[PDB]
């Protein structure tokens, strides 16, 4: 009979994972589809062949901006040369622990985020369930998912790799105190000054 | 100064007790977190030998 692709069932995949990614109108890849394993993802390609561009587009899709990843901002690179719009779509598991969502119920297990980049228009516009929304809603959705772009632990880039290469003990203390609540250290320091 | 001595002597006990209570509340949580991160670091570096 007709060949059928594997069902992208979000229930089987762990919450917060991505099953299928659609990349439309990008450098050397006008239409591409990508699948990610639930346990770990391995991508093999030379640098500058668009694999790094694909990863950067995926990062930009989840409320990501090039200047917020500690790297140079090149919006034009993502856009296909001669195509007006470049589209990146990310599908994620949805659980009833995140607020400020559009067209998606709490019981629904799918949160689809689409980023379109065009040269003519300069604004941050994202799509939830193919409905236009401001970047603030996606950014707060990412913040409520306990995933941070600015923090070096969740996302690591070449500049972040260089920063981590020379790391002082004070930086490790700051990271440890920021991962846990930092109020306790401040209270202990105030008590030490009182002593 | 004899009247001033008890007022200062009363202090350094409540302040130390509050510092000891804060240290006693804070210490086990950081200790377990440090023990867990050290155990994860050792188990990850066991592959490195």
């Amino acid at each position: 009979k007709r060949v059928k692709i594997a069902k992208p069932d979000l229930s089987s995949f762990q919450p917060g994972s991505i099953i299928k990614i659609r990349l439309q109108d990008f450098v050397t890849y006008t239409l591409t589809e990508f699948n990610l394993s639930p346990s770990l993802n391995m991508i093999i390609g030379p640098n500058g062949s668009g694999k790094s561009t694909f990863v950067c587009a995926v990062c930009l899709g989840l409320a990501g901006k090039p200047e917020y990843i500690g790297r140079s901002k090149k919006v034009e690179d993502f856009i296909k040369n001669g195509q007006d719009v470049s589209k990146i779509e990310i599908t994620l598991k949805n659980s009833p622990n995140v607020t400020d969502i559009e067209y998606i119920d709490a019981r629904d297990e799918t949160i689809k985020i689409t980023r379109i980049i065009t040269r003519s228009k300069r604004r941050s516009d994202y799509l939830i369930n193919d409905y236009q929304v401001s970047e603030s809603v996606v950014k707060t959705l990412v913040a409520q998912l306990n995933i941070q772009l600015d923090n070096l632990c969740q996302f690591l880039s070449q500049e972040r790799v260089e920063e981590f290469a020379r790391l002082k003990s004070v930086k490790l203390l700051v990271e440890t105190i920021r991962s846990i609540d930092a109020s306790l250290l401040d209270v202990l320091d105030e008590l030490r000054e009182l002593q | 100064l004899e009247h001033t001595v008890p007022q200062q002597s009363k202090d350094l006990e409540t302040i130390k007790a509050k510092l000891k209570e804060d240290h006693a509340v804070l210490e086990p949580k950081l200790d377990d977190i440090v023990s867990k991160i050290s155990a994860r670091f050792a188990r990850l570096f066991n592959n490195v030998g």
